[PDB]
């Protein structure tokens, strides 16, 4: 619902979505999602799991 | 101006978006399942 959305919002009207009660197993994005930029600021990536 | 003790060259081919994953403390498909750099990594990463 986030990375595979058909339509994205404009930057001046950027969309905000609440995420709650879920498991952030981002490895499922490894199959089809390729990201040019992935920068974490308040947490190290390797600890995200 | 330096001499290097144990020079090892690790060569492979990845995606353009996965070049950023070649770092000591990165996560991702390549960093987790394919090629991981040590936290105390001493060396140089080159990609073209
Ligand atoms: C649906 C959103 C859930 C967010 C939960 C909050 C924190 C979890 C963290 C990171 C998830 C996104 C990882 C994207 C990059 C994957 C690795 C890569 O390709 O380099």
């Amino acid at each position: 619902e986030v990375f595979n959305a058909t339509r994205f919002a404009s930057v001046y009207a950027w969309n905000r979505k609440r995420i709650s009660n879920c498991v952030a197993d981002y490895s499922v994005l490894y199959n089809s999602a390729s990201f040019s930029t992935f920068k974490c600021y308040g947490v190290s990536p390797t600890k995200l799991n | 101006d330096l001499c290097f003790t144990n020079v090892y060259a690790d060569s492979f081919v990845i995606r353009g978006d996965e070049v950023r994953q070649i770092a000591p403390g990165q996560t991702g498909k390549i960093a987790d399942y394919n090629y991981k750099l040590p936290d105390d990594f001493t060396g140089c990463v080159i990609a073209w």
